[PDB]
Order: C-alpha cells, then structure tokens, then sequence
C-alpha cells in the first residue's frame, strides 16, 4: 500500500485517429501527473455565518510532465516537432572550394565524416596536392580542413575536392504537426516487493521542450522536459468504467 | 469610504458672450450637500432605517443633518449664564453674521450631553479671537478642555429619492447603504 | 489652459479663411489642495460666505522668494522680474508660512529689478516669505470637498482669470518664404501620430455600392508636437509663441 | 495541555445525504485544518484618528488538507474521481496477433499476468510454435512477448494466441461525481501520555490530486495531497452547541 | 534599558461591554504588536526640488499576533468561535447495532471511553455473547469494537449493546460570535535582573486560527497562531493619559 | 577615506518650530539613510536610436531608518505616539474585593508593587484575616493575590484591602501627535583611527513602530525599528550651502 | 582573451558642456555596465506556423552602477548632490550658554574640535570657573561639555564661553544640480599577464546614493552604490567610429 | 543515447542575406535553446465536464542564450553593436599640455602606450626638461604623467610634448545595426565516447549584453551573456525536411 515506482514508458503516435506503432522513449527520469478542476460555489444565508454550503465542479483538465534524457532522433522528432531524415553514405567528386585561399584559412565541406580527402589542382594537367599541405580538424568529423602551407610556385587558386561522407540522421524543427501520442507507463512498485503497476493514457498532446543546454556544467546529465495535456478521447464508451482520460491497473 | 461636501448654488445665467463672462448671485445663498453612510449590524437598526426612509418620503420631509467637523474650538472658558462664546478667529464675522446655512451649534461635551444653540450675531474681537454670541444660556460652565467639537448644523433633505439598501448577510446581519442630504430653506421660512 | 475662439469656414477647395474672435485668450487653472490645521475651517467659511465672486488668485507657478529682508513701510520690492507675470498697475501678494501671514499691494511699474509701489508696506517679512503675482479670478465650479478625517478636506479648485493677460508675441528666429519655421525638435517620450485629413465627404452610400468623389484632391497632413521646458526662458518663449499663434489664425 | 497528534482517519461517502459505510483511509502523513473569516469594518472619526472601532465577521469557511501515502484502489477512487472495476481471472483462446511479424518486434496482449502462453500456427494442421522462439519480458506482467527467431521455412504469418490472465482492479479518471465524505480523526496525544482526542468533520468536499510522481527520486515515499472544503451541514440542529462544520472531543 | 521578556497572558471576554472573569491562556510562545499609520503628504514647490515638506497622519490601527500551544477546551472555544459543552458520564442499555454483521466488521458506538461492554442476543431468552467473540480497539477509547468470530449456530443478527461512557468536553466550530477579549500581559525583563513589565490592552477582536496540524512531524510542538486587531475603546476618557488602545507600565 | 561608524544619537522634539531640549536616544544598533529621486526624461530621435538624451530630477526625498534596543519610557513616548505619565507612591485603605470569593480564585489590585497587604474582614468587630490564608504571586508585582483557604466558620464575604503601591511610569498608545525631531549623530570612524564624523538632520518625521516581540525566542535582544522621512526645513537660508535636509561634517 | 579587471576610475564634471578637471574617485569595489534595447517584431503568416520573421530595434539605453567605499567630501558632493564648504579654524569670545543650568546638564557648542575652553562668570568682576567643575565629552570633538558641580555660593547663571575651533569641511544635501560626469576606467586584465584595458564614457548622469548605513555591523566596510544612465553625447561625429555613448580600448 | 556536450561555436554575419565569413566565437561556457509555443484550445461540453478536447498550436518561437568569456574586439563588435577600429602606431611632435601647471597635477595624453616621452620648453632656445622632474604612472599605459617638481627659475609654463604611441583596437557603443548571424555548434558528446553532434541555426538575431562587471570579485572569470531569437528563414525550401529554424545532425 506504498508507492515507489520505476520502469518504462511506451508511446504510440496518433495520426487521423488510427493507432500507430508503439516504441520505447528510452530512459526516463521523472514523470508526474497533475489534475485541475474548476468549481462554482453556492452559499446559503439563513445562518448569518455567510459560509459555503455547496459546490459543483465545472472544469476538468489534466497535464503530464516527462523528463527524458535520450537525444535519439526518434525522441528528437517527437519533442522538436520534427521528422527524421536519413542520408545515405556517398562520395563527392567535383566540389569547388572557395577562391582566394591562403595559409591559415579554414574551409568547410557540405558533408560530415569526411575521409580519403583528395584535392586536385585546377590545370590542364591534374596534380593532386601534397597531403602534408593540409590538415583535418577534429578528425574530419566537422568537415573542416586547415591549410598548413602552399608551394612557392603558387598553384591555381580554385580547387576541386573529392572525398567520402558517411550516413547521418537529421531532425527538423517545427517541421511536423502537433504529435498526439498514447502513453503506456509500465512501472514496478518496490515498496511491495516489486508489485506490477500499469498506467494508461489514451490521448496526450505534447508541448515542445522548454530548455536544452547543449554545453553542460557539472555532473548532471542533460535533461529534456516535456509538458503535455491529456485530451478527452471521444471513441471510448461514455458509460464505460475505464473512463476517457487515462487509467491505472493494479494486480491484486 | 471617504465622503464629500459641496455648496450647490442657484448660480445659473453666466451670460458668456464674446468679451468676458459675468455671474450674478440670484439669491446669494449656499445650500450645503452632505453624504451619509451607515452599517446595520442587526435587525433593529435595519428596521429603524427603513422606518426613517419611509418617513422621509423622498425629498419631501426634511430633517436636520449635523456635520461632524471641528469648525469651532474654544479658547476661553464660558460661564453658564454667559452668552459670549469665545472662539479663535476664522473670519467668521466677515463671512458669517447670521443668515441661513451658517449658525446652529452642537457642543457635544466629553461626557455625552449635547447642547443645541442658535447663533445670533458674531463680532470681531481680535486677529486671533472672537466673541460669537448665542441665543440663551449654555447649561453650565465648560472649560475649553471639555469640548469635543461644534459640528455646524444645517437643515437638509435627501438629494436623490432612490435609496439602495444592500443586504449582505441576512435580516439579522449587516447591510450597507448610502444617503445624501442637501440644504433646503424650510421650517416656516 | 489657454483657450481662444476662432471659427473658420473652408470652401469646396482646400482653402481656409480664419476669423480669430478673442484677442486675449481666457486662462483657466486646475489644481488640487489640502487643508488640515485651521485652514479647513477657514476654507469652508471662505467658500461659504464669498462663494461665486471675484477672487485675487496668486500665480502659484510664479512663486518667488525674497533675497533680502523688506523693511516695514519701504516703497519698492527689489526682486527678479525676468519672464514673470508682472504688469504695470497690477497686484502683488506676499505670503508667509501660514495663510494669514500675507498682504496685498499695488504695483505701479516694473524696473527690471524691482516693483514700484504706491502704498508703503505696513509689515516687514524677512527672507523666506513668498511673493506671488496676483490676477483677478473666479470659481468656475464650486469644488467638491473630499473629507479625509475629522478635520481634513482635499479640494480640486479650478479658477478662470477675468482680466486680459498681456504677454509679448515672438515667433521663431528662422524665416522661410516670409513665414516662421518651427525648428524645435518634438519630444519622443510619447509616440506621436500623423494623419492625412481630406475633405472627402459626400460618400453617397445608397443601396448597391458607395462612391467617393475627391472634391479637392488634396491632402493636408496633421502632426503632433510635444516639448519640455527645463527652464524659465523656454517657457516664456513657448508662451510668446502661443500668444502669437492666436489659435489657428496665424500659420507657420 | 500540549498537543502532538498521531493516529488514523476514517471516511464515509455521502450519497444523497444517507450516511455510507465508514472505511479506513490507510496511512496518512499530514492533516491540516485552515479557517478563513472575512470581516467588514466600521470606523469612527470623532477622535481625529479615524481608527478602527468595530468589526463583525461576514465570511466563514474551513479548508482541510490531507497527505496520504496509500495507492489502494479505494483511495484512488476517492481521490481520482473514479470508481473501482474488478476483472475476474480467465482464459483466452482466439486472440489474433499483428501481421507482418519479424524478429525484434514486441507484441502486447490485451490482458496482464499472462501465463501458459501458447501460440498456434495458422494452417490446416495446427502446429504450436516452439517456446524457445519467443520470450516473455517482465515475466509476462504486461503480456509483452519478444520474438527470438523464426524457423527457416517461414510459417504462416498470422498467429492465434491463447493464455490465462489474472484478476485485477482498475480505476478510471474523472469517472465519478464529486465525492462528499465525512471524516473522523483518531489522534492520540503523546504530550499527555497518549490522551485520546477525537475530531469529526460532518461534510467535506474534496479536490482531485494535485501531483503524482510515478517515478520518484530519493528516499521519500510517494505522497498524495488532497484539499477539501468543509461544507455547512443543514441537518444538524442550529441551536445545538455541536455546530454544523465539525467538533472536537477531549476526554477529561 | 534592554528587553527580553517572558511571562503570562490573561484574557477577559467582553460581553455587551461588561467586563468578564479573567483567565490564564496557558503557555504562550510568541506575542508581537504591530502599529500601522496612514499619512497624507503636503509639498511645497518654491525650491524647485519637488520634495516633501509636511505630512499629517490619517489612519491609526494596531494588530496583535499570539502563538499559543494549549489545546484546552477554554482556549479552543476562544479561538474556534465555539462554546464548551460538558457531557456527564452515563450508561446505555438498549443501543441497537447495525444488522447484517459478519466477522471482520467494525462497529462504532455513539459515546467514547466505553467500558463493561455487554452485547445481549436478540431472542425470547436473552443470552449475552461470549467476550472472546469480540475485541475493543484502542482500549475502547474510540468506541470501536471488532468481531473476532461467531458461533456455528448463527445467533440473531440484530444486537443490543449496553455499556458505560465517561464524561467528555466538546467545543463547537463557528458556534459563537466574535469574542472580544481584554488582554493583560505580565512579563519579566531578564535583561534588567528580571524587572517587572506590564502591558494592558483594553479591547481586542480576535481572528480564528489560521492553521492547525493534527498530525505533526518533527520535534516541534503543535502551535496555534491567532491574529487580532486592537479596537478603540469608547469608555475611557479622551483626555485621559492612559489612551484608548493599550498601555505599558514599568516600575522605576 | 574609509567608513565604519559607531557612536550615539541625539534627538530634540520640535513643538511649533521652537527647538526642544536634546536627549540621548540610548543604545542604537542600526541607522540607515535612503535617498530617492524621480526624474523626467527627454528623448531625441535624430540619430535613429530614440536613445535617452537628457534627464532632469523632479522628485527628491530622504528616508531614515533607526533600530533602537531601549524600552525607556521616553523612547516609548517618542515611538508609540505617547506621553509619559508619572504616578507617585502611595497607600490605599478602602478597596473592595470581588464578592462570592472561594479558594482557588485570583484577585487583582488596581496598583502594582503591593506590599504590607492587609485584608480586614467586614463586621462590627474588624478582624484582619490570617496571612497564611492568602499568597502573593510574583511577590506582589501585579497585586495578584491567591486564596489558600478559608476558616471553617466562613467569615463575611466582602473584604476591605489596604496596602501600599510603588511609583511607576506609564505610556499610552497613540496619545500624542506626530513627533517632529531633529537628529544629531555622533559616529566615530574606526577606519581612520577613530576620526570624528558628524551628521545632523534638521527635520525628521517618524513613523510608529512596526513590530514589538514582547516574548522573544533566541539570544537576540528585542529590536525596535523606526522609519522616518526627512522633511524640508523652510527656516534655513536657501542660498546657504548647508542645505535644508541635513549635512555632514568631517574634520580635516 | 579572458577578463578579470582591477584598477582606477576618473571622473570629470560637465558644466554647460565644457570639460572639467578630472579627479580620482578613490577606491572602487564594483563597476557594471548594462545595455537595454527595445524591439518591434514583424511576422509573416504564409507558413501557418505563426512565428517571428523579423525584428528591428527601437529603444537604446545604457546604465552604469558603481560601488565606492570612499566618504571623502568631494565624493560626497558628487553623490549627495552637494557642494563642499570649507570653514577655517577660528576662535569664539562671547558665546552665551543656556540659562537655568544645573549639575548633570549637557551643553553643546556651535563648533567642533573645541580646545582651551574658558567659561567666564557673569559679574562686575570676571572670575573664570574652575576647570574641575566641568568636563569635555569625547575629548571635545562633539562640542559637548558636562557639568561636574557648582560652588556652594552659586555664581551667576548665564555664562560666557570662549574657546578655539578647528577647520572643517561640510557637504550639503540636494544643494547642487544633477551632476554630469565623464568617466574614464583604467583597469588591468590579470588574465593576460596584466594587459591594459581602457573604457571611456563621454556623458553619464548619476543617481543619488540608495543607502548609507552610518552604523555598520560585521566585518564589511560601508559601501556607497550609485546608479547612472549614459546619455547620448551630441558633440561627437555621428559617422565617427568612436560612437557617442562610450568606448573600449585594448592594446594589441 | 545520453548527452553531455562540449565543443566550439562558429558564427557568420548576414549582411543583406549574403553569407559572411565564418569565425570562431572563442571560448563559450553555456549554450541553451528554448522553444515557446502558443496554443488555442477548443472545449466540448457534451460529457458534462467541459474538459479540453482539442488544441492546435498557433505560436512558434525559439530563443538561444550563449555565455562567452572572450573580450576579443570581434566579440565586442558582435555583442556591443559596434564596429572595430584599428589605429596604427605613430608619433606626435606638437601636443600642447594644459597651462597653469604645478607640482602634484596629472596630465593625460590623447594616445596610449607612450614611450620616449620628451617635453620641450617653450622659449627662443628650446630646452628639454629633465626626466627626473616627471614620472610616468602605469609605465605610460595611459599617457598619465605626474610632475615631481619644477626648477626654482620657473620655466615657461606652456609645454610641447612629443612621443610615440602604439597601435590599438577600439569598439564603439551602438555604432552598428542589429547583427544577424548564423550559428554552427560543434558539440562532442562524451556520454557516447565523444560522438560528434552538429547543431546549425540558419538565422539568429542577438540582443546586446545585459551586464559587464569590469571589476570582478571572487575567483570567477568575467562572463558575457547574450540572448537571441531564431528567426524564420524564407530562403530554404518549405517542403524540405531540414526546416527553416535549424536542425541537428547525429552520425549513426
């Protein structure tokens, strides 16, 4: 009869009212559910004490807050209103680099994870430049190349760079409509030897992340907080005992 | 709630032409206006207020409405038989010398006994003191230390017929209302 | 408040003829006051007996303090008269800490350093006594006194001066096409507006659709202006400009 | 004459005014009663101070706050505006699993506490699948079934799953009207050697839970805070000294 | 000339203006008196510094806060707007218990401190039930009796219970009008070797308790905080040096 | 050129503008002076920034806060708007005690510091009661007399009490007008070897005490905080460099 | 490329737009500069995302806060809107002391730093009083003299005191117009081996001190905080690269 | 799938929409991105609850906060709305010092980094002053020259000073329009063994610095906080999944 819950959360996107495919939202650190109700009060005056005598609720709402520490592309799409984009690994052959280059300049490539970089001199007779004359910063992960020096007989300034770029996953920002996800919390109550507890939420409308600290200080992992309001599902039976906002299941 | 007092006059006929205006005192008299508020705190008080409202019959029936200011303060004790009340000079003689709207006095002693008097004529005595007169006697010897206020009286009647009795709790409870009284020339003159 | 009358009638074309009526604008003053210790009763009696009749209103904005003591019976008060509402044959009113410590004298002429007097002063006030220019005034409306306590009443007194207020009329130094030019830069503390008023009447809205005919086909812009004095000279210059304007009559 | 209270609390629902069956509210950590009174003041002004002279109470209301740590279904119904639902244990024979199933997918069953799970292959000759080709995550506490592998001769994709489910208790969200419960507190006062003390609240209207941390961090047991206002009961005698909100009994 | 006060507080209820009988308010932990005054400010402008020049008070009020740790019935009546009710010890002979009783049910009696409990079977031949078949919870202080078992030949379900109940003191809530109490603080100033100090408060209107935590956590005794406004007594002389709100007496 | 001030403070009441007799304000723990100035700003717009260009102060006010730890009657009069009352020691002969007196009751005398208490019985033959039948609580510091017992032949109930009372000093509440006191501070600056520093405030209007903890908890001496505004004195020369609010003198 | 600045601040008063003589503001503990800008936002709706699309600044302001620990008369004049007054050392010969003096009275002299005090008896034959009959408190720094006793043949009560007073420096309060000072901060950046950094502020309008604790508690030196707004200088070139509010100079 | 980011940031100004030259923003301590969305809600009422049923986002905005510790002139220009000014080293020959110079005065030169200072006396026969008669405070870092003494035959007062000044970089205040900079962040995720992560912000409008503590107290390096809003770029494809505010790239 005591609660100290830990466990897993599953979400299923709702598109045009048809249930989607459920997925794990990865590690989650905190979940809380808050209930708010608005009431109109009726009073009676026969006693002369001017005190409350009746109250009937009018408003009914619920909100859910979730703190997830996963920066996976699927969770990013869920929270950033984005859609995942998959780019396959490929090669570049004739990319043109900026002109008027000199030692100390930093050039950037349109793709990341560059490898086998080759820069061909612009001339009637191609002449690849010496590797010693350029360097790759951050092991070519940022697509940045630094010039270490140029030969005394300055070659043709425009350059043609060819290399290989690895596959990557991209997420847009505000590129997707307000997701509607059904949440299934499956937690274990340690206070009762690990008793099973299940919480069901039929329809939840999420709110984009409030903050995201890219550069973190201290020993605390970056946290993503998302707030959402549990909407009223109109498909479940009205007289059905299961309700229309959520549910709790306890085995006993 | 802070209340207000105003001196409404029949000051019409300003005759504002093109060069400059000019105002003529048709009567040269000022009728003061006083606001009033009260709290019931009981059935008897509310019944008494309702009876008073019914007796008023709007603006028809008049009744004196004493102010609650401290316009006059004594500066010298006065014998019981004396009728030469001394008060500090407030320009009363220059402005008030017996004419309706002024006059009428309520001593309101410390103990609680209140004497109603009638001013007859005010004479200037000094730049700081006067010798305003009364109608007849005072009742006893009262020193300046034993006077609370004077609170000039004035006959008045209601200014607005409509009266709002704001019931809050119950008949045996608290009610709020506001009343306004305006001076009127009545009482056989 | 400085108010004047100027009834102007314009023809179908955007041409105006102006007929300024009042040569001396009527001056109105609005202020709030208090009365607690011996001034409340005096105020009540003063507005009771005198009521609606000509007053001798001191000019509060023109307050002045004596630099040297004034000997009793002396003829002439040496004081600053630069940009002050002092006129030959006018009135002056010395004042003290209390209402009673006052006395009114008749000023003959202004010598730019003192006030020639015809009647000697019968009482001497030292440094600190206030000096007020005096102009005839009348109570436009009887103030509504707000009782603050047993002996306290705040009043909103408004006065109108029943004497012409002579003042030099001077225009801006700059001239363009034989007309004055307003070189003052308006204050931007409060955002201002500009509009193009047109004689666009006769819309003739019937039943099917409306139609508008440009009677003159000209737009006359409207501009708002604000300024800050920060000194006596600027205020005197503004008053001179206002007097020179004579309402809408004189353009610039 | 000193108070440090511990004890239990009993609540009885009120359904149309007829007293219900009292039940224990299980463990409770904090109970507070707050009284609020609104007053209208009368101020004299005869002393020159305008100080407060009189005041009579016009408003009267009492609020009670309770912190309970029990997640019992009865308390969930009392706090979540829900009604308990009891499902008896049973068996299933013809559930159909999602099609297009491959290794790595997770299947979810409509019931919890699954045991003796059997998956019969769809064909003219039934052929139950080998148990080693699937696994039960969380020992079948949620019907979550994970596919370990499939035979090289891929069998018929649609599956027919049969199993047994255990009985459970469910609570809906906002599925019941505003409960009205009378409260009886059983505080024992330790400061006086454990002196019994009684508090009864005739009519109390509760407010739904404010927060529920499903996943908790720290060494604190999950807490449930409920706010309620003590209504005025119209059935008790008016002149009776017992009052109409509540009362306190102290033997002695 | 330094203050660190401890001591006693006495109160006398004021009914219809007649002094009551003084009583001790038991232990008190904190007393504070706060003074509030409203002021209207008058300014003079001759200096150009736009600064305050005079101020006269208008409002005058005082409030007293008291923290008492006594839950005695008299103090409860003072603070809860209640009236003490004394119930004498007595006996019950024919109380009827609820029907359809079964083992495990908990029955409650209308009186506390039950002793010598006897339950007679309903039949032509009375047959008191065995004491072993029922138990008293909390030593019968809460009037709760638990059924331990029933004989195989189930006796008549309705029961008649007779017992003895002890005397008790009850306090209502909002059952009394706003008390008006005169307070006499008698404290000792330790900073001056224990010098005597007395504070007198003629008329005080109290405000019901703000909070009352029935279940306390920690090592802090339950505290009752009461706020009150010192009204203006109209019976004392106006010119009397003793004032009309309160007073302080110091021997020296 | 560094400041860490300690010293004393002197105050002289102002009664109609005539300087009073200076007195020490006893021990003080904190003195603060706050200056507040209101400004009206002029903004140009010729640079496209609309940035602040000019600003002239219009308001000017100074507030002074003092924390004193002295409960001397003079300071009480200065802080509580009271006036001191001195009662000379004397004797009483014919005080009548309350009737219907029994053991356990407490009697209160109109005077404090009672000694040589004698209670003469009412009868044709006076018979002073035995001292052992009554006790003096708090060594007669409040005239509190407790009855230990009464003789079996109950004597005449009404009593006539005679005793002696010591002299005392009393301070009323809000019994004096708003004091106006000039302040002189005598701070010695330790940071410069104890360099004398003088601060004088010509006119200060104080505000009644905000809080007074009669019963204190901890090891802190009771503190009294007073707030006051420095008014503009109209008597000092306007052109005098000494100003009209205050001034500071530093020898050197 | 890191900043941790310490150094000096110089100010030059601006009178009628002519640069004054720069002076050191003595030790300064904290300086901060804050920039505020107001912006009006334009949005475009073609995307349906109702998001910001453009923003152009409108307001431009800057404020500077300075914390100085120097109570020097020049800084006092700068911060208190005062003007320094120098009084030369001198002597007094015929100062008349208060009459009706008795032992225990404290007399105060109009000047500080009194020395060689001589009090001559008023009589036909002058007779200076014995030094043993009076004492000087605080070594005559506060101009306070205490009477220790008087001869049995009481001499003439009025007294004539002659002494010597030292020179002193005085500062008025609100006796000077709003100072306008140009600030030159010359600090050293320790993070770069003590690199030179200079900050220039052409025009700054200061705000009087917020607080000044004459009696300090703890080990923290008294601090003076001054706030000011950097106005727009209209004399510098508009297209000049140096700007019109301030500047920063770094050698490199 | 866990994030703890460190790395660098690159910014490129946008001048009329044409991409500028990327530059490193030097050391950065904190970067945060905040998303705000405004929603309009639709509430059904058919269930008697009036609970929220639907909600569609209408607003969309993103704010980015950056904390940088670099006082480089480029960052000052980017943050102070300034433009860098470069002054080449040079020499001066005919600067005229202030007249009426005496010992103890301090002279300030228009340029910094003064060296080889020579002061030639004004006379028919030039006579450079002896170096020992003047000193250079702060080793000539500010051209501050202090006079140690003057020869007994006081030479001609006006002086002609020649010296050399070093090159420097200057930044004005509010001398540049609102910068629009695209941001590229280069966070390396340590939680996954240093996994590269990319964040690009197409269009960001910055806000001037909020505070700058020139003189710092403690062991904290001076921090510069900048706030900016991510505008909507209209050049990128609308249907492109990359969005128009930003995007995140995670190799994998």
């Amino acid at each position: 009869t005591y609660f100290y819950g830990q466990g897993e959360i599953d979400a299923a996107p709702i598109v045009n009212g048809v249930l989607g495919k459920w997925r794990w939202i990865q590690d989650v650190s905190a979940m809380s559910i808050q209930l708010a109700v608005e009431k109109v009060e009726h009073k009676e005056s026969y006693s002369g004490q001017k005190a409350l005598v009746r109250s009937f609720p009018i408003g009914k709402t619920a909100t859910v807050n979730i703190t997830l520490h996963s920066i996976g592309p699927d969770n990013l799409a869920l929270t950033l209103y984005g859609k995942v984009v998959a780019k396959a690994a490929g090669s570049v052959t004739g990319e043109v680099l900026p002109a008027d280059l000199v030692a100390g300049d930093v050039i950037r490539l349109a793709n990341f994870g560059v490898s086998e970089l080759v820069i061909t001199d612009s001339a009637s007779s191609p002449a690849p430049l010496d590797p010693q004359y350029y360097a790759l910063r951050a092991d070519g992960a940022y697509g940045e190349v630094q010039l270490l020096g140029l030969p005394t007989p300055a070659p043709t300034q425009p350059f043609k760079a060819a290399y290989e770029y690895a596959a990557t996953k991209q997420v847009g920002m505000f590129t997707a409509p307000q997701p509607t996800v059904a949440l299934r919390y499956k937690g274990i109550n340690l206070a009762e030897g690990g008793a099973p507890v299940i919480v069901e939420l039929y329809k939840v409308a999420t709110d984009p992340l409030q903050e995201l600290a890219l550069i973190s200080d201290g020993n605390t992992v970056a946290g993503m907080q998302i707030s959402g309001g549990i909407l009223l599902d109109t498909s479940k039976p009205d007289t059905g005992d299961l309700g229309r906002f959520g549910r709790i299941i306890q085995l006993g | 709630e802070d209340l207000t007092s105003s001196y409404q006059r029949l000051l019409s006929t300003l005759d504002n032409g093109s060069a400059i205006p000019r105002v003529t005192d048709v009567a040269g008299m000022a009728l003061p206006v006083i606001g009033h508020r009260w709290i019931g705190m009981g059935r008897a008080e509310r019944s008494a207020f309702r009876s008073l409202v019914y007796a008023l019959r709007g603006q028809q029936k008049p009744l004196w409405v004493p102010t609650h200011a401290d316009d006059l303060t004594l500066v010298a004790t006065v014998s019981q038989l004396s009728t030469a009340l001394d008060v500090r000079n407030i320009g009363y003689a220059r402005f008030a010398n017996g004419r309706p709207g002024r006059r009428d006095i309520r001593i309101e002693l410390y103990d609680g006994t209140v004497y109603h008097r009638r001013i007859l004529t005010s004479t200037e005595l000094d730049a700081d003191t006067e010798r305003v007169a009364i109608d007849a006697a005072l009742g006893r010897l009262v020193e300046p230390t034993d006077v609370a206020r004077i609170c000039f009286m004035a006959l008045c009647s209601a200014a607005s017929d409509v009266v709002e009795i704001e019931h809050v709790t119950d008949s045996e409870g608290v009610a709020t209302a506001a009343l306004t009284f305006k001076g009127v020339r009545d009482d056989e003159f | 408040r400085l108010s004047a009358s100027t009834n102007i009638l314009q023809s179908e074309s955007a041409v105006t003829q102006r007929r300024a009526m009042r040569l001396a604008p009527r001056r109105e003053f609005d202020a709030n006051m208090y009365a607690v210790d011996r001034e409340r009763q005096l105020l009540d009696m003063t507005l009771f007996g005198w009521g609606a009749r000509i007053w001798a209103l001191p000019i509060w904005p023109d307050i002045q303090l004596l630099h040297q003591p004034l000997a009793a019976g002396s003829l002439g008060i040496p004081c600053d008269t630069a940009g002050l509402d002092f006129r030959d044959g006018g009135l002056a009113m010395l004042r003290g800490e209390d209402a009673f410590t006052y006395e009114v004298v008749e000023v003959k002429t202004v010598t730019a350093s003192g006030l020639d007097l015809v009647r000697p002063v019968q009482a001497a006030w030292g440094t600190g006594s206030r000096l007020y220019p005096v102009r005839t005034a009348q109570l436009t409306e009887q103030p509504t006194l707000t009782r603050l306590t047993d002996t306290a009443q705040s009043a909103r007194v408004s006065f109108l001066v029943m004497e012409p207020s002579a003042w030099p009329e001077l225009m801006p130094a700059t001239t363009y096409r034989g007309r004055p030019v307003l070189e003052q830069r308006p204050d931007e503390s409060e955002d201002l507006t500009s509009s193009y008023q047109r004689l666009l009447s006769t819309l003739d809205n019937g039943s099917a659709i409306p139609r508008v005919t440009d009677v003159a086909g000209m737009a006359l812009p409207v501009i708002g202006h604000r300024w800050i004095g920060m000194g006596r000279a600027e205020r005197s210059a503004f008053r001179s400009l206002v007097y020179a304007l004579r309402g809408q009559q004189k353009p610039l």
